[PDB]
Parts: structure tokens; C-alpha cells; sequence
């Protein structure tokens, strides 16, 4: 319903289904009449602009992004809440000066700036003025105004999986690309987070992301793969680690477990060769049992199992 | 002979084999699932039921006699036919969207016409086989056990690699021991696929690789086979069309191909090289008779069957590989681009060319081979009216070719091209051609000086055995694995019967007719390629010549008791023959199994079983590290294992 | 308009809504899965992507301007189109052998053409809904969510019983609370089936029963609807025949039908009875306006929506039920055979006739009802060349009919035949037919001795609400649920758009042109039936009159 056409449809008492935009809402909106749609903060800025002079308003900000922007900062930090910063303020300043750094034991890995429709940023982009034009020419965006810091104890594949789960739930189901591709990408991400992925899965995810980005009807589907694209571009290494091993951050493996699948386990050897803890003690010829008591979740069993059954 | 069908007078024919064929000749159709291809027989479907004198019987095995009253449609026959069709469909893998026979399947059309909408019978499970190791893909879950593929592979191709196995509900057409088709003696001619009426036998589709390559930054280069242009027009329901290759070039350039060439240029180059090789062989009178190597199916068949004739095979590689090597090794340098930057796409009518492109001797030359059907799918995806497409010529310098080069697409093409090359280099006084059989032709050729030879053209594998056994009066033999040559290849549009193959040959002949230059030497680009690139014999051999190696099965296939998938181990094998079983062998096996049950936590030990090791009368035999022990017992195998 | 397509010159029309339509009109075709029926809209499939000014966009929502360059086919577009098709196929119920759209499915044809031989996308599990409670069968596992059925039911039929539910991957077209269709207000017109591009909406097949009955010892008697003979030719890809009904009679006799009758005889009977009762109503002016009851879908719609008009419905049962009752209550006696020995088969162009045959009022008269598509399926089973079949007449004494009786197959048939009966009995001075709009025709009819009265013909359910609200000056209203009448019935061959229905109407008109008898009074078998068995008014009521009751969940 944040989409303009869907917003108008919902205001009329119907399903919030967006429609193609030959008739933009500015010319024909509610019941075909011209409708002006704006955000809350734009309407808030209006009175401030009129009360002041134009130049007096432009005193703060940037030439292309004058004024300020109210942000909401979450994640582990000494102080999290609503903040207002003049356009052009770097993310490092917001995260370390206004928010006062991270709580003890928490570090910086990435920061999301626009939720599902936003993008992932790393330490390289932390020191960079916040402007619509700059972020557009930085492979990112200012976003709606929501900021969440990501620490080193959380997994970015999990972040992309979470955002795709949200998008899959929220898709209106009108056009094929968003409706089906978001679910398929979510399934691929589930496979990644469960150690069932492959390089072919990564290729499928990339091409599917491009297809969803280009062929979606409205902005929800168009920006649906944004977390996938950004997180891939910045943590291909984490993706590879999930493909050929375990979670580098343990987030996926911290609250998970390894179980020998007796259905397709014929009790061959191996397993014990790598396991330092010898948490196998299986019955030869019959399916093997992984001893959860002394399982450090190293993930070496899955790394080498010709009959892949380390679930 | 006049008969009565449903109560009306009908005149069928004077002499007929059965009622079904006679009525079909008249124009009265009886539903049936036996007549499915040229290699079809009657008696299995049981759907041709008719009523005569009260009792129902099959019309395919009923001799028509004068004054016979036959009712072809009664409620009992409707019930029986629908029951039979439901039985077929109950266990059939009903996924037509991903099937290769979608839209051209008789079973699908019957399911539509019979209004079958629910399966009253259980979709019972079978031990189905899914073989995707070769360009020919097998999926027995769509098999209706018509047996056409078996007859095609045995009676027509002479290989006999696929046969009926088991019986009853488990009846399946498969290879021996469910061996992957890639590892059998299969020549990958694709004739079983061409005759298969369902999706059980299909060609491996590689369109996704082509699309991902076109989307990439590599330079995609395509080359079309002579027989591809003579048959592609069938897929669109249109008649013959010369200039089909040029509009195909237009379409390929439209979809993003940087360069499109003609494999006929490669055919002319191969013919030139083969003509000179054959002349040297004649003047030295050695390594005769010579065999053409243009057909990869024939090459693989010779490797499997004639290891002694592998030296008699032409060293020259096929037009596809010759032109692809020329491209990758010469055109890339002429364009100043690394060989990794070029993606070579081959549009062929053959399923064995997919195998040839993946051969260890041709690695990395041809990236993907697409059959004629796959090219038709490419055209159909775009939805452009290929008929309305404006033709344009092939790209240079490998776009032009001589009539002889384009003749490669049908049986007798390479031999004719070689004859033209020889005639131009050294005239031919006269050629006398005989026709010993349907698919065998022998030519008597005399050169100007006086040295004469006999060359034979054989199309259709399986005719080679008798000719090679009884005829030794030839010096050069052209072998094409498919009837009519490449116009009837495995990758050609379906149906692929003999009438369509003859029409394709006629279309290719008409296309040849409009070619001005008649012999390879008249091809100026080809002479240029020799002049600036293949001047010396070293590069010519490294570019246009290949080697052949014998093929023999290497099956161990010994009993697996406690196998180890991989890793350093001991691989102890226990003989299980009757002689060894007579005292201790099985009991020793039990001891070892229990030993690895209590010991051998890891895959250090692989308790394995093997058949007689030709060491009988020498006590039970147990193999250790591929070593013979004799007098084996648990303690001895233990100490040897130590 | 000069535009460039794949680098060449193409001339498109000046005023075109979108580039896809313009290219289609000129001749260039672009793959898509949005244009599927008459109730189709664009923007959902997203398969019509084109390359414009370097940006990929859909051509169905693109305004064509002068001198634009569009790459219709590019490797990126190839990949996107194949990805979309694979996305559709991954969750689709890919079992075509047991599908009614097998052989006439656009998705099947694209799966064949696109070379989709595998699905790298997992077959995700959907909460699919299968329904078989009503003659109209639902199966959401084959649904591509195009929305054509919803538009047909709401905008065209005015019922709106099916609608999009849930959202996202769980989006489904269903009834309120997944209620079975037979339990909703659905009139079973089957127009959604007529418009469905997949097997998601299908007609219940009943050939198994028919074969069981034919194999048994019962006396199987068939009766063919007037509109079935004007459309069956399409299933065979052959030209319309004016003697197709006789060929069907021959074919059915071949497969073991004891008798074959023409339902146009029942049409004549019903028109005679309805004209008489309506004239009596005019005489005393009670229960007006009178509504025709030959369309079971309209009858159910009235029972659900207009409980106050039930007494205004004509008490005469529809031609199918009238002829079936006559058969099993008179013909069975004159043959000296029990009723249970007879198996009455009805060949109709309608899915609501299946529901009517199973109604409590008529239970046990018509044993089974088969649509035109089912009869075509039988003929295709036999593999008999119907074009070469020798025609023979319908069986006696219910084998002939007048032109008006055979006119029931198209909208305005019952009204025209009732006016013919009136003219025969009570002459008619002048008829002033008016056409207020496409699907409504109002005629002023003045009789020789008496006053005049307005009669209205309304084909296409959904116009009835507006007509009845606005208009309060007509005495007889004729309602057909399907546009163009029974020629556009839901059981007719697929596809059936406006042009196909008009062609069917012309075929029916040509068939009527060759009939010698003009009015039901001329039909001698009908007069014999009335003066031999239906003489007593009590018998006439208990053989030709039915009752109606309100429907309320
Ligand atoms: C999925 C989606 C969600 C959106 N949600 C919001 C929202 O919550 N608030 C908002 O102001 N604009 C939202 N938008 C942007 C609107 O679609 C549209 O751009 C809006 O009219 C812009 O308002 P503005 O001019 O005040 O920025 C959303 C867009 C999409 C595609
Ligand atoms: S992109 Fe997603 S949210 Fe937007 S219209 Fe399509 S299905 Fe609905
Ligand atoms: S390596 Fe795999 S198959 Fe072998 S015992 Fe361990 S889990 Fe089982
Ligand atoms: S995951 Fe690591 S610690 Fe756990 S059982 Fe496997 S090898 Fe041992
Ligand atoms: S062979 Fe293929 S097309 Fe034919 S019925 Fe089987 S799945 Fe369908
Ligand atoms: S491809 Fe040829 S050799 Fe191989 S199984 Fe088929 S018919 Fe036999
Ligand atoms: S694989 Fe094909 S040709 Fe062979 S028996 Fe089965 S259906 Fe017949
Ligand atoms: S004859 Fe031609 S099509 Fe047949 S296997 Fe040989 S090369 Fe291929
Ligand atoms: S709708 Fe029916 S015919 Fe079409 S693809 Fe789906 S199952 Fe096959
Ligand atoms: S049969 Fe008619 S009323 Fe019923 S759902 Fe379909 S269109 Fe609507
Ligand atoms: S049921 Fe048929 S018409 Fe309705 S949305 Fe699904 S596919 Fe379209
Ligand atoms: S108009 Fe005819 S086909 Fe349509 S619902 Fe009524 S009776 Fe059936
Ligand atoms: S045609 Fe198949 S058994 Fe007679
Ligand atoms: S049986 Fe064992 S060596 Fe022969
Ligand atoms: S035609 Fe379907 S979205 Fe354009
Ligand atoms: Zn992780």
C-alpha cells in the first residue's frame, strides 16, 4: 500500500493492487480525479519552508539535497532513536557521534539504509555524505529514512533471506516476476542458510534477481532483489563460505544442528576422519548417528560426504 | 474384395495383409498405438478391436476376406479402448510441459480426444531409469514399450545397445545392467530418438548455455551445417526454401551473434585435405582401404568394433572440428582477441556431433552444439516470421563454399567432393557407379594417367558389417551412420521418416544447384587460408588432423558389500565362485564383515566381493591390494592387511 | 507512424493504445500471456519486454511515438522471458493428459516452443484448491491468475462469485471462504469456463456414464439441442454443415443409440404452452411481467436474487425437461416398457442444463447431460469421419420441429416462437422491435383483437439488473444467461469469442432456413401429442409444469 496506485486502491476500499502507470495519479488518482500524494515529512517541511525564506531554508543541506532528513537508527548502539541530520552528513558521523558508537563487544559490519528497498553498505561507504544524487551514483539510495547497523555476529546471507521472506510475504501477487521469483529466491536463500546450496544455485539467484529487478510491475518487486544484489556484491566471500562450508559468523549454525539422514546414509567411513571430537560412533554398514553432546558445529562432516546427508 | 463396415458397402483392395491397413488405405481410421514410425509392428497396443461374427478381435492381425461384416464401433469396444488408454496413462509420466514430444505425441492427442480427465487406476510406481550422461537422454517413465527403438538400434543401426529387460510390470527398454548410455557401445547416432514416439528418448537441450553466453561479454560465433538448412523449414509448417541459411544468418545476427559462418567451407577444406591424403595413400598403396572420418558416429563405431581399421580411418577431422579449430586458432589471431574471448556455437543436424565436440582430442574448440530442433526452438521463442526475414550472406572469410562442400549434407557428399577435387588436380577419365543394395553404392574411378580405384558409399550404419566382411576390392569407403546421410540425422525435426528424408535431400540438391563455384579450389577464400595460414605441413597437421584410440569396456562391477566411496583403503575382495564357495569363502566373508563391524571405524577397510579369479583348486581366494593370496583365511587376510 | 523494429522500417497505425497491439496489427508478434480471451487485460505476465532507449520495458503499456527504435528480441530479453516462463511452469500443475485445455493451451504451446525441458526452480508447495461439487469444475493448481474468469463473472455475468483471495505466492482465485461452487450463488452458466485459458476451470466430463449405459441392457435414447448442431463442426476443423444434426443421428445410432430425438420438438411444445399461459395472463393481467424459464442459469439467478419474481416465472419447464418428461411418461408407455428400462441422454450446449437435470423437481427424468465438447470427444474417439457420414432423419414421433422451435438455440428464439404461436392463434398486427443497447431488444406487439404489449429479449446475465430497475413497462421478458443465447453456452467448443458465437448464430439461421414447417401448430406430431396424451388439463400441468423456490444461504 506504500505504492501510489495501491495506496489509492486501498483508500477506495479495494485490494491494494498497483497498476501500470500510463495514467499517473497526478492526473487521475482517486476515482479518476487528480490526486497529489506525498510523504508525511514532505508535508512537515512545507510549513517550515513557507515560514522561512527559500535561501534561509537552503542554508542547511546540499545544493541538490537542501534541508534535513529525520532518521530512525536501530541496532546495537549506545543510543538508538529518532535523529535529524542535515543532508550531507556521513554515516560514520551518525553511527559514532550522534549514536555514540556500539555497545561493548559489538563491532560494525554493514548498515541497511532503506529496508527491503534500500541497500547494504560496508566500511568503505561508511564515510560518505548522505545525498540523493551521491547515493544514486554510489549504487545505493537515501531510503525512506530507516537505518539499522549490522554487527560482526550476524550473517548477511541471513539478512538477504530475511528481507526476501518479508518481500515474499508482502507481494500482492499480481505480476508473475515478483509473485513467483520472490518465492523462488527465498527458497534459494533458505537452501543457502541450511548448507544445501551450490554454485548453480548462486548463478540461478543472480540471474533471477536481475529478471525480478527488470520485469516487475511496480517498485516492490523492482527493489525486491536489492538486498540480494548488494549483499552479493559486498559479501560474495560469505556466500562462498556458505556454499563450501559453514556460516563464518556462526549465526546460521549458532542455533542450528547437524543430523545424519538415515534415509540416504549407508554407513560408510569418513566423518570420524575429520571430527576432532569423534562425535560419530556409528554402526558399520548401517546409518551413522552424530553425537550432539560433543558437536562444536565445526561443519567438517558436510564438507566431505560423498552421499550428502549431513543435514 | 468388398466388405461391410458398420453396415455400409466398402471396397478395400484386392490383396491386403490385415483389415487395419486395408481400411487405412481406404481412409477408415481405427485408433491404435502400434503404428508409430517406420520401425513399428502390430500386436502390442490391442486398441484396434473390431467385432466380427460376435467375437471381438484385433484388426491388425485379421485377414480381410470377401463379404465380411465388421463393426468397428460398439459400446463394448469403446469401453475396452478407454480402459486400455487409461491403463497406459495411469503409469505414464504425465508431464507434457517439459516433454520433448509435447504437441507431437500420439498418446497426448489420444488423451485429449478420449476425454480422459481422471485416472481411475493407481499411478503405481516402477523402477524407472533416468539416463542423462549422453547427448541422448533416456527416461523410461514416459516409455510405452512399443519397441521401435530396439528394432531401430538392432535391425537398422546394427549396434543393438538397447533391449527389452525383465518382464511384466517391470518390463523396461534399457542398456545392459542399466549402464549409462555414455559408457556403452552406443554410437550416439540418435536414430532411436528420431523414431521414438514419446519423450522417453530425447536430445539434451543446451539452449540455456547459449543464452548465458550471448548475455555475456564474449564474442559469439556460429556456424551452420549444410543439412540444417534443408530441414529447418519443416518445424514452421512451410515448404522448401533456398536461401534458408541466409535468413537464418539474419535471425542469428539479430539475437546477438557477432559472426555467422558456413560449415560448408569447413567441408570443402576437409575434402581438399582428405583428397590429398587419399592420393598419397594410393600412390604408396598403404593404409587401404581408407575410411572417411566426417561421421562421428561411424568413428565411435569403428573404435568400438574395428580397432584394426583405426589406422585406415582418415586423419582429417570432421568439418565441424576443422572449421572450429581454424576459427579458434587462426581467426582469433587475425582479430587480435584471446581464444578465451570466443564462444563457438555449432548448429548441427546430428546428436553425435555433441559427443564429438566433447571429445578429449577436441577439447575447448566447439563450446556448444545445438541440433536443428534447438535452432527451431530459438526461432520460435522470438516469434518472428522467419519466412518474412530478409536473407543476408554468411560472414567472411568462412561464409562462401562450393557446391561440393554443401553436398556433404547427404549420403555420397564427401566422396563426390573428394572426386571433384581429384578430377581438378588430376582428371578422371570416367566414373562407373553400381548399386549393390539400397544404401550401398560402388564407383569405379579411373584417373587420367591410368591409376584406378574403387570407392564405396555406405549410408545407414549396420550395412557396414557385411560390406567389410565380403568386399575387399575398394580403396576408399564413405560411411554415414544415418540413412540418407545427415538429412536424416538424430537432431533433425520430427517426424524423421524416409519420405521426409528424401524431400530434405531434394531440398539440399536444389540449394546446391544455385552454387556458382563447383569445386573447393574455386573457393578463393579457402586457397587464401592455405596461402597465408596453412602454408607449412606442421601447422596444417596440428590444425586439421586428429588421432583415434580404441574403445574397450573396463568394467570391474564386483559385488559391493561394504564399499568405501573414496580415499586410501585396502579394497579386500573375496572370491564368491562355486569352487571357492565349496570350503570357507562365505564364512571367511562373514568373519571379515564382522571384523569391520567391530573394527574399521573409518573407510580404511573395504570389504568387497568378486567372482572367480581363475585360481581354483587353490583354496578360497581373497584379494588384497589387488594381490593374490591363495589359501585365504581370516588370520591370513588380517596379517596381509597388517 | 514510422517506427523501427530490430533495425528496419515498420509502419504502424497512428492511434494505437500500446506498441504490442500496433505490432500485432501490422504483423509483428511478441510473446505474452496476457491476451488470452475477450476479458483480458495487460500488465500481469510481464513477458512482452522490449528494448527502448537502452531500457527494457513492457510493450503492452508503452505508448508508440514517431521514429522509435525497439529491439524486440535480445539475449537479455531472451533470458528474462525464459525465466518468467520457467517461474510459471515451476508451480503449475504440469499434467496435460488429463486436462481439457490439452492441445488448445497457450502455456502448453510456449512450454513446447521455449524448449523448457527442465525446471531449475523448485516445485514449491501451494495450498491448491480442487472442487468437483458442481458441473463447473475448479482446479487452482492449473491457474495462471490471469483474472479473466473474475472479470467474466462480475462485469459480464453480474454474479461475481469468484474473486482474488489472499496475496503474494498464496494468491488464489476462489469463492468466499473456499465454499463449494454448488453451495454459492453461482448460476453455473459456465462462461468463466468458456473464457479460462487453462484447465483451472473445466466442465465435468460424463462420458464414462454414457458408455456404461450403452454397454448395459437399457434403452438408451438421445436428444440433441438445437444449438449443438451449429457449433460441433468447430471441434473437427471443418466447415459448417446444414445437415450436421442428421449426421449426428447416424453416428449415435452407429454407437448403439436406440432412438435419437430433436429437442426442437420440446422447444415447440414449450413455446406453445408458454404462449397459451402468457396470453391467459394478459387476458386477466395477473403475475406480470412474465419471465421465460427455458434458461436454467437465469432461473437459478432469479431464485437467488429475485425471490419476489418466482411466481412471475413461467411454470412451463425448459425444452430439455419437457421433452424428457414426455418421453419417459408417454413414449415409455406406448412402447410397453418400464421407465427404468430407458436411459435418456441429453446433448446440450450448456453447463446449467447439467444442474437442471439433477434438480429435485426433475430428478430421474434426464439420466445424463453431455455438452457439445463431450459429443465431439465421442466422435473423435470413434475416429469416424463425420463429414463422410450418411445423414438420416431424427426418430419419430419427436424428430421434427418448426423453424421457431429450432430458433431456441440463439437469443430471441423463445420470444419469436411465442409470437409465432400467438400470430397463429391470436393474429398480430405490427411488431416494433427496438434496440436500446447491445444485449437488449424491446418490441411493441399489437394483437388483432385486443391491446398491445411490450416484450423484451435480454441475452447476457448482468444486463437484467439494470433493465429491470430502469424499465417497468414490459409484459414479457426473455432472459438468456450467455451472450448471443445458447450458441455462446459454456459447454460449447473452445475458443468461443464474439465472432465465433456470431458465426454459430448464422449457422443456426441457415439451418432454420431449410425447414418447411414454420409454426408449432403446423407440426402434426405436436398436435397429435396434445390431442392424444396431453388432452386433460391435469395431465398437461403434471407433465409440462414445474415449480420454483427461493434460495438463501
Ligand atoms: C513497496 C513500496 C513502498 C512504499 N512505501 C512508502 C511509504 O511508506 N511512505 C511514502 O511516503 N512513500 C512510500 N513509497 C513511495 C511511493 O510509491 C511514492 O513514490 C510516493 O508518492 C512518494 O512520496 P514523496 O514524493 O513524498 O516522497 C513506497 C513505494 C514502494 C514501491
Ligand atoms: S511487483 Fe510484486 S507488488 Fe508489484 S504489482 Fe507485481 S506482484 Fe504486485
Ligand atoms: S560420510 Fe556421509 S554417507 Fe558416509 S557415514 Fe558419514 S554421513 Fe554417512
Ligand atoms: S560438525 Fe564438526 S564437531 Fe560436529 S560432529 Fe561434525 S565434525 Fe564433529
Ligand atoms: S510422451 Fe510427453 S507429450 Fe506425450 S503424453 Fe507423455 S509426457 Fe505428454
Ligand atoms: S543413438 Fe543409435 S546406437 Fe545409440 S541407442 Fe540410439 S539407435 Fe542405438
Ligand atoms: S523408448 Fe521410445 S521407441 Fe523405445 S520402446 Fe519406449 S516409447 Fe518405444
Ligand atoms: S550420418 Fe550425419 S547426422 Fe548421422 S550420425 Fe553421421 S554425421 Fe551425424
Ligand atoms: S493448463 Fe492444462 S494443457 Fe495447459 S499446460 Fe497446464 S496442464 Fe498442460
Ligand atoms: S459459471 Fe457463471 S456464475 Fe458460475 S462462476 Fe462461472 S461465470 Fe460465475
Ligand atoms: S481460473 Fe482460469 S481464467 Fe481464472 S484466473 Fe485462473 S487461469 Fe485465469
Ligand atoms: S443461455 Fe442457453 S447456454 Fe446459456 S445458460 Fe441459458 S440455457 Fe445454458
Ligand atoms: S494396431 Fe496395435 S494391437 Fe492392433
Ligand atoms: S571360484 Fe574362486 S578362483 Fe575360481
Ligand atoms: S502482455 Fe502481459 S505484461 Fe505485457
Ligand atoms: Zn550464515
Amino acid at each position: 500500500c506504500g505504492e501510489e496506485t495501491a495506496l489509492l486502491a486501498s483508500i477506495e476500499g479495494k485490494r491494494g493492487m498497483p497498476r501500470p502507470k500510463p495514467p499517473f495519479p497526478a492526473q487521475s488518482g482517486l476515482w479518476g480525479k487528480p490526486t497529489l500524494i506525498n510523504n508525511v515529512e514532505t508535508y512537515a517541511n512545507i510549513p517550515r519552508i513557507l515560514r522561512d525564506g527559500v535561501e534561509n531554508y537552503r542554508k542547511r543541506g546540499t545544493e541538490n539535497s537542501p534541508g534535513t532528513k529525520m532518521f530512525s537508527v536501530a541496532g546495537p548502539l549506545k543510543a538508538t532513536g529518532i535523529i535529524e541530520v542535515e543532508f550531507g552528513t556521513t554515516l560514520r558521523d551518525i553511527i559514532y557521534n550522534i549514536c555514540g558508537g556500539f555497545v561493548e563487544g559489538e563491532e560494525f559490519k554493514a548498515v541497511q539504509i532503506g529496508g527491503p528497498s534500500g541497500a547494504c553498505l560496508s566500511e568503505d561507504f561508511i564515510d560518505m555524505p548522505l545525498d540523493y544524487d551521491t547515493l544514486k551514483k554510489a549504487d545505493a539510495m537515501v531510503g525512506s529514512g530507516g537505518i539499522v547497523v549490522i554487527t560482526k555476529k550476524t550473517c548477511m546471507v541471513e539478512v538477504a533471506r530475511f528481507f526476501l521472506d518479508f518481500t515474499k510475504r508482502e507481494s500482492c501477487g499480481k505480476c508473475v516476476p515478483c509473485r513467483e521469483g520472490t518465492m523462488q529466491a527465498y527458497n534459494i536463500l533458505e537452501k543457502f542458510t541450511h548448507g544445501k546450496a551450490t554454485y548453480e544455485d548462486l548463478k540461478t539467484l543472480e540471474h533471477l534477481s536481475k529478471t525480478i529487478k527488470t520485469a516487475s510491475l511496480c517498485g516492490l518487486g523492482k527493489t525486491a532483489p536489492n538486498p540480494i544484489l548488494s549483499t552479493l556484491k559486498l559479501f560474495r566471500e560469505e556466500y562462498i563460505a556458505h556454499i563450501e562450508g559453514e556460516c563464518p559468523s556462526g549465526m546460521c549454525t549458532a542455533f542450528k544442528k547437524y543430523v545424519i539422514n538415515p534415509d540416504i546414509c549407508k554407513g560408510c567411513g569418513l566423518c570420524a576422519r575429520s571430527c576432532p571430537q569423534n562425535a560419530i560412533t556409528g554402526e558399520r554398514g548401517k546409518p551413522y548417528t552424530i553425537d550432539q553432546e560433543k558437536c562444536v558445529k565445526c561443519g567438517l562432516c558436510a564438507s566431505k560426504c560423498p552421499f550428502k546427508a549431513i543435514e | 474384395m468388398k466388405i461391410y463396415v458398420d453396415g455400409r458397402e466398402v471396397i478395400i483392395n484386392d490383396n491386403e495383409r490385415n483389415l487395419l491397413e486395408a481400411l487405412k488405405n481406404v481412409g477408415i481410421e481405427i485408433p491404435n498405438l502400434c503404428y508409430l514410425s517406420e520401425a513399428s509392428i502390430y500386436g502390442a497396443c490391442r486398441m484396434c478391436l473390431v467385432e466380427i461374427n460376435g467375437q471381438i478381435t484385433t484388426s491388425c492381425t485379421l485377414k480381410p476376406y470377401e463379404g465380411m461384416k465388421v463393426k468397428t464401433n460398439t459400446p463394448e469396444i469403446y469401453e475396452m479402448r478407454r480402459n486400455i488408454l487409461e491403463l497406459i496413462l495411469a503409469t505414464h509420466n504425465r508431464d507434457c510441459t517439459t516433454c520433448d514430444r509435447n504437441g507431437s505425441c500420439k498418446l497426448q492427442k489420444y488423451a485429449e480426444d478420449f476425454g480422459i480427465r481422471k485416472i481411475r487406476f493407481e499411478a503405481l510406481k516402477k523402477e524407472h531409469v533416468r539416463d542423462e550422461s549422453a547427448p541422448v537422454v533416456r527416461d523410461t517413465s514416459k516409455c510405452i514399450l512399443c519397441g521401435d527403438c530396439v528394432r531401430v538400434c538392432e535391425e537398422i543401426q546394427g549396434v543393438g545397445v538397447i533391449e527389452f529387460a525383465k518382464r511384466g510390470f517391470e518390463s523396461v527398454v534399457t542398456t545392459a545392467f542399466d549402464t549409462p548410455l555414455i559408457e556403452t557401445e552406443c554410437v550416439l547416432c540418435g536414430q532411436c530418438v528420431a523414431y521414438c514416439p514419446t519423450g522417453a528418448l530425447s536430445i539434451r537441450n543446451d539452449i540455456d548455455k547459449l543464452i548465458e553466453a550471448l548475455e555475456s561479454d564474449k564474442i559469439v560465433i556460429g556456424m551452420i551445417a549444410p543439412a540444417v538448412r534443408a530441414a529447418i523449414q519443416e518445424e514452421f509448417g512451410i515448404d522448401e526454401d533456398v536461401a534458408m541459411a541466409e535468413k537464418l544468418v539474419s535471425f542469428l545476427k539479430t539475437i546477438g551473434f557477432d559472426k555467422v559462418f558456413d560449415v560448408s567451407f569447413g567441408a570443402d577444406l576437409v575434402a581438399y585435405e582428405e583428397a590429398h591424403e587419399f592420393y598419397e595413400r594410393l600412390k604408396k598403396g598403404e593404409r587401404l582401404p581408407q575410411f572417411t572420418s566426417c561421421c562421428p558416429a561411424w568413428v565411435k563405431h569403428a573404435e568400438h568394433t574395428y580397432p584394426q581399421y583405426l589406422q585406415n580411418l582418415s586423419s582429417v577431422k570432421s568439418p565441424q572440428q576443422a572449421l572450429g579449430t581454424v576459427i579458434k586458432k587462426i581467426y582469433a589471431r587475425k582479430l587480435g582477441v584471446p581464444e578465451e574471448k570466443i564462444f563457438l556455437v555449432s548448429f548441427m543436424p546430428c546428436t553425435a556431433k555433441k559427443f564429438e565436440a566433447e571429445r578429449e582430442e577436441h577439447e575447448g574448440i566447439v563450446d556448444i552444439v545445438l541440433t536443428t530442433r534447438e535452432l527451431a526452438q530459438l526461432i520460435k521463442m522470438s516469434r518472428i516470421d522467419i519466412n518474412r526475414v530478409e536473407p543476408q550472406p554468411f560472414d567472411r572469410p568462412y561464409g562462401v563454399s562450393s557446391q561440393a562442400g554443401l553436398g556433404f549434407g547427404k549420403a555420397g557428399g564427401v566422396f563426390s567432393c573428394v572426386l571433384s577435387v581429384l578430377n581438378e588436380e588430376i582428371g578422371i577419365e570416367k566414373v562407373d557407379v553400381k548399386s549393390p543394395e539400397d544404401g550401398i553404392r560402388v564407383a569405379e574411378v579411373t584417373l587420367k594417367d591410368g591409376t584406378s580405384f574403387k570407392g564405396a558409399v555406405i549410408y545407414g550404419l549396420g550395412k557396414v558389417k557385411k560390406f567389410l566382411e565380403e568386399r575387399k576390392d575398394v580403396e576408399i569407403i564413405e560411411v554415414m551412420a544415418c540413412n540418407y546421410g545427415c538429412v536424416g540425422g538424430g537432431g533433425q525435426p520430427y517426424p524423421n521418416d524416409s519420405r521426409i528424408r528424401e524431400h530434405r535431400a531434394k531440398v539440399l540438391r536444389d540449394t546446391m544447384g544455385i552454387k556458382s563455384l563447383l569445386t573447393p579450389v574455386e573457393n578463393l577464400f579457402l586457397m587464401k587460408l592455405y596461402e597465408e595460414d596453412l602454408k607449412d605441413e606442421h601447422t596444417r597437421h596440428e590444425i586439421l588432423h586428429t588421432t583415434y584410440r580404441p574403445r574397450r569396456r573396463y568394467p570391474e562391477k564386483d559385488v559391493e558389500i561394504l564399499p568405501v566411496p573414496n580415499g586410501e583403503k585396502r579394497t579386500v575382495k573375496v572370491c564368491l565362485g562355486t569352487s571357492c564357495y565349496t570350503k570357507g569363502s562365505y564364512e571367511i566373508l562373514k568373519k571379515l564383515v564382522d571384523y569391520v563391524k567391530e573394527n574399521d571405524m573409518e573407510g580404511k577397510i573395504e570389504v568387497l566381493g568378486t567372482f572367480c579369479v581363475e585360481n581354483c583348486g587353490a583354496s578360497p581366494n581373497v584379494i588384497v591390494d589387488d594381490k593374490i593370496i591363495g589359501g585365504a583365511t581370516f588370520e591370513k587376510v588380517l596379517e596381509e592387511l597388517s
